DNA sequence: CGTAGCTGAGGACCACCAGAACTTTTTTGAAT
DNA sequence: GTTCTGGTGGTCCTCAGCTACGTTTTTTGAATT
């Protein structure tokens, strides 16, 4: 369908293993998407991508000690977005003439 | 019923293509240019001396992405082959076609079909739309005679005649196209269609045009799984990659010449962007090169509609299911295969 | 001597139940895609499939992952559970003295179907191991996760039969490398293979009805 | 109207008065919405109070040193939003019994 | 490294290719390790962890050079070439020839004729090495039978024939490696010979070494330009590489069975790390795995010397090499693929 | 060169404490 | 009891740095809801 969406981690890193479950979970989102804030993501992925980034991250993280949110805008995402500092962002529509 | 994906472009040179997980990353004396993901991305293409490491290289290749190296002004240079991926039955099926003249003629005739009614519509439409730029009545007179060839084209038996009749299709079409400009005649000296490996100036748009379509339509047959470059169509001489370029020549004579039309047409390319060598031979500033790239972006992004059942389409898919639907052919399920006609 | 080249699998005893050409275009052409339905079965099968180590619970076993083949019907695979339970009129096993039943146990995610797509494997492997033996079991169990249900099913003659034939053409359209062609439905709007498959070139005009549309425009 | 819109900002605070804009940012982001995670906050507005809303933190947050990136989910919100973690967030559209 | 076969194998990781004037440069971490000119060669292979330069790579896709790079384990990673040359038409003759028979049958029988020269020369080797404890004068016979197999092999005409005496000498090949293992002989059998689910234990090493002989021979066909699914002996088949397997039926011996007498013998493995689970199959604890694939390279890393060729090289480069000379036998500058004969 | 494992080194982000205060006319302000 | 400005302690979070190695059989996976 390719939709963008929006993905927020809030590991605790005084856990016993925090700093592992960091650094895996970062590892293993910034491959499917592109970096716009800390600790938040947004990316272009169908239903399959999305589908199988969830199943892949819910095994990172550990309940009842982390936090999670996965937003989807449509595909109309480019009405609803606003940049307003200086912290741009690739758009993965442009031509990409590097 | 596949998406179309983004194409990257690299034109600094001295660069440097590295793999981290599922991300391609762009590296210029150890400083980190730009990071893209690898599942939103269809192919990759570099200009001047670029590297690649092999793990990039065997990565692409693994996940059926084409990389391709260029110099310039798009010259084809050190295209990335993969492996053999199995499917047994259609690649056998393929190479018995071939040293076959029936079914040879029967596609080639399919083929010449397409690119003939491509080209005579083409025409036609241009000459209806505006009446009085152009002169009507020779462009009629010479889509009447291409109806006719048309016919003979479906009467034809034997590989030998067809190409002569391609040349016939050849010089009748040429005559027409000098008088295709309608804009800026006097500031790009346009000849028509003539061409020269040296290049002599309003042709630089056709050669990479013609240079990106054969990397797609090449890259497009390789997803499938069969190669159409030197194969059951085309002639055995090799050093002629021109099957990659007959499978499109439904397409080349409109989604290129038609896109190089409608820039000069448009007032979208200035003569200032076009400079000549020494030795004689033309070059495009960069700036000249990046619009054309934008605007080629740009024109493979709008929507169009295939006509056997009406389905919303991109024409970047227009390759991929040509080629689909002659994997189909392969397999028995249709007749013969059903070109690209507008 | 080479016995097991002419053997094939058990999953190609479920497609072959479900949107026919499927079954060609996964075994014979080796293409295959995934979408958001497929996905979550592998995963589910991935955490399931834990071989190398014999998960015993008291008396009865409930072994995973067991490596199965057949020369009547000329098939192999993998079943996924067998649940060996003590009885008295059973058959020895290798190895160990007494007498064990030998139910069989396949995990699948869905609902019930009518098609009984899913009901066939499981009298697959239960023939499987008869053959072994050469015995009869007339008890199975399947399992479906988003119901999260366990069915009893019996298996008589009327699917032995039905799966030997099944079987019989089954290598018979394998030896001819043949895909046939079979009606859409609406059911093809979730066969995984949709880019491939290419449901609606079955009802079409044919190229002549093209080439004379060309003549008339 | 009543529509779900979600605000992340990014301060920096090694500059000369990065405390001060941080404290000036959580205040005027805390008076609309709640807070699911740090540094994002999530809101039901209608299109005035986003409007007031997007005025002040342009006019409070100062450029080529911050980021501020907003969102609107539309009136649908309540099938786009996922969680999977243990941060629950109070919902303004239930009964809400305390 | 440069082989007298227009070709070049370097091998070492950690390495650069660069270019200067018109020869190849090899660095070390920024040290000229070694030099050589490009006049001569037609293709390149580097085996590692390491890259090519643009300039090399620009250089060579001109004039008509494919550089293929893999692992440096063995595994096929990319071939950058440009107008592909001297591939369509290796491919063309191969399925011309596989769609014939009477070339298949020549090409079958020699590989066969190879097998039958490795089985019984691995034979008299081992009962002149040991003739202690060992039945001597059914060796004798055992090697007379396949001598008289020789001949018949030699003498072949069809597909089926050829079939039918290559099965032959495989019961008597396996009746003497069940008698081969001297060492834990009390622990390990061999009384059987199984496939699939792999029952016994020493159907297990067999297997796991045909894998690995099988992923690296499809590797060496793969590198060279030819198909590794359509075969010349064993008939198409999806997903199934049939020319992989004829030269894998070629080289399953000094190059597998040995590695799994020696892993036997001189007790560098054991049974607690091999398991037992319901039928037989044996499913290989991962310390087991280990060792196993430390052993393959282990051997992979031995140097010997080509009977054919006669320079010096390494076990691993034993397949590539083997299969460009089937590639120069289809190109048609030679008569015929020894792999180990006189001829 | 790529992928794992450990450091270490500062920027972001929020929650507490402590101290000192807490009052201002009337006018303007959109409409595809 | 609010509101505002300081000051401090403790926690998320990304990057730069330093060592230490890179191989893995074949079979199974949703669907008409
Ligand atoms: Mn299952």
């Amino acid at each position: 369908g390719s939709m963008l969406v929006l993905i927020t981690y809030d590991v605790q890193t005084s856990s016993m293993g925090g700093t592992k479950r960091l650094r895996k979970v970062a590892k293993a989102c910034q491959n499917y998407g592109q970096r716009v804030q800390n600790s938040v993501f947004e990316c272009i992925v169908d239903s399959t991508q999305l589908t199988s980034l969830k199943l892949e991250l819910t095994s990172l993280i550990d309940e009842e000690k982390d936090s999670l949110r996965i937003y989807r805008l449509g595909n109309n995402y480019k009405t609803k977005v606003e940049h307003i500092g200086a912290k741009p962002s690739i758009d993965l529509e442009d031509p990409l003439i590097f | 019923m596949k998406k179309l994906l983004n194409t990257l472009y690299v034109t600094q040179p001295d660069t440097y293509l590295s793999l981290d997980g599922d991300n391609v990353v762009l590296l210029k004396e150890q400083e980190k240019l730009g990071r893209l993901p690898l599942h939103n991305l269809e192919a990759i293409v570099g200009f001047g001396y670029t590297g690649a490491s092999p793990a990039l290289m065997g990565y692409c290749a693994e996940r059926n992405i084409s990389i391709t190296f260029l110099t310039k002004n798009g010259r084809f240079l050190a295209r990335v082959v993969g492996e053999s991926r199995g499917n047994v039955v259609l690649r056998k099926t393929q190479y018995r076609i071939s040293e076959n003249d029936q079914e040879s003629t029967k596609i080639a005739r399919n083929f010449i079909t397409g690119k003939v009614y491509n080209s005579k519509w083409m025409l036609e439409r241009m000459t209806r739309e505006h009446p009085l730029r152009v002169n009507v009545e020779q462009f009629k007179a010479t889509s009447q005679l291409l109806s006719v060839m048309m016919q003979e084209i479906r009467n034809c038996d034997s590989l030998e005649s067809l190409r002569g009749w391609e040349g016939q299709a050849a010089i009748n079409y040429n005559k027409v196209f000098d008088q295709m400009i309608l804009q800026q005649k006097e500031e790009f000296a346009f000849h028509g269609r003539s061409r020269r490996p040296p290049k002599d100036n309003v042709n630089a748009m056709l050669s990479f045009a013609y240079t990106l379509l054969a990397n797609d339509v090449a890259a497009a047959l390789e997803t499938v799984g069969l190669d159409a470059y030197v194969g059951f169509m085309h002639q055995d001489r090799p050093g002629r990659a021109s099957l990659a370029l007959d499978l499109m020549e439904e397409l080349r004579g409109l989604y290129a010449d038609r896109f190089v039309l409608s820039l000069i047409n448009r007032k979208e390319m200035t003569a200032d962007g076009f400079y000549k060598k020494e030795n004689g031979a033309v070059l495009m500033t960069d700036e000249a090169r990046k619009t054309f790239l934008k605007a080629w972006q740009t024109k493979k992004q709008e929507k169009i509609t295939h006509p056997y059942l009406g389905e919303k389409m991109s024409w970047g898919l227009v390759p991929y299911v040509q080629a689909l639907l002659l994997a189909r052919f392969l397999r028995g399920d249709l007749d013969e295969y059903p070109p690209f006609l507008w | 001597s080479n016995e097991e080249d002419r053997y094939l699998m058990l999953s190609g005893l479920q497609h072959f139940q479900f949107c026919k050409r499927q079954w060609a275009l996964i075994h014979i052409e080796q293409q295959w895609e995934e979408n958001v339905r497929t996905i979550e079965g592998q995963h589910l099968h991935k955490k399931a499939d834990q071989p190398f180590m014999k998960e015993k619970r008291g008396s009865k076993l409930t072994v995973r992952a067991m490596p199965i083949q057949s020369k009547n019907l000329q098939i192999s695979g993998i079943c996924d559970v067998v649940e060996f339970v003590q009885d008295s009129e059973g058959i020895e096993l290798s190895g160990v003295s007494g007498s064990y039943k030998a139910f069989p146990v396949e995990y699948k995610r869905g609902k019930p179907k009518k098609g009984d797509e899913d009901i066939v494997q499981l009298v697959a492997q239960a023939m499987c191991l008869e053959e072994m033996l050469v015995c009869r079991i007339d008890k199975g169990y399947l399992f479906y996760n988003e119901i999260k249900h366990r069915v009893e099913v019996p298996i008589t003659d009327a699917l032995r039969d039905k799966v030997v034939q099944m079987a019989k053409e089954m290598h018979h359209y394998y030896e001819n490398r043949h895909t046939p062609k079979v009606k859409t439905g609406p059911f093809c709007n979730n066969c995984s293979l949709q880019s491939i498959c290419l449901p609606k070139l079955m009802n079409k005009r044919s190229v002549k009805r093209y080439i004379e549309g060309r003549l008339s425009e």
